[PDB]
């Protein structure tokens, strides 16, 4: 699928519950054009990534 | 369903399409209103007054 699809199809939903974790710095997406899709959800230092 | 004449049946005249809601069962008013709302909690380590 296109861009605009995915765009307001998948990442408008995880975008959304992707916040309320604590201790976050930026949450940011990108969703292209071939169908790929992904979140870089960015977090403070001084948290364990596990 | 639509023959080769043209005759054709849509979803009209079978079915009554509009929106509606996901779960009738809960029925919700307030002082006779109708009425729904959010149930917030608080993330673990943050101060409740400013929130």
């Amino acid at each position: 699928a296109s861009a605009e699809t995915v765009q307001d199809t998948v990442v408008q939903v995880i975008e959304q519950q992707m916040n309320g974790i604590d201790n976050l710095r930026y949450i940011s997406s990108e969703s292209n054009s071939d169908g790929s899709m992904t979140i870089t959800v960015t977090f403070e230092q001084g948290t364990d990534p596990d | 369903k639509v023959n080769p004449d043209g005759s054709q049946v849509r979803l009209k005249d079978v079915a009554d399409v509009g929106l509606g809601g996901q779960d009738y069962s809960i029925n919700a008013q307030f002082n006779g209103s109708p009425a729904s709302g959010i149930a917030i909690k608080l993330a673990t380590g943050a101060n409740a007054l400013d929130t």
